């Protein structure tokens, strides 16, 4: 989703069984607007 | 001498993020473009000023 005119992200984005850091390509400014829990779960899935 | 002086590691460390949050390299008043610059496959924006 890089380059889009997105101002917010869905709070249900974290409900993806198979999605890693590489699977989402977005600019970092709008990558933090989502709740911290789903971001931290995504990072937890990035261990291996 | 520009290629030897501007090694790949120095440009890699000099890589920055632009407003659109992507890798950008700024070359200002350099005598030319080092050949090590074109080894930065991760570069997305190339800025050349007064070359």
């Amino acid at each position: 989703l890089r380059g889009n005119r997105l101002e917010c992200l869905p709070v249900e984005l974290g409900e993806c069984p198979l999605l890693k850091r590489s699977g989402l390509v977005v600019e970092e400014d709008l990558f933090s607007t989502l709740p911290p829990e789903v971001k931290e779960r995504l990072w937890r899935a990035d261990k291996e | 001498n520009l290629n030897n002086e501007w090694t790949l590691d120095k440009l890699r460390q000099r890589l920055t993020k632009n407003a659109q949050d992507k890798l950008e390299l700024h070359l200002f008043m350099l005598s030319g473009i080092p050949d090590t610059v074109f080894d930065l496959v991760e570069l997305e924006v190339l800025k050349l000023e007064l070359i």
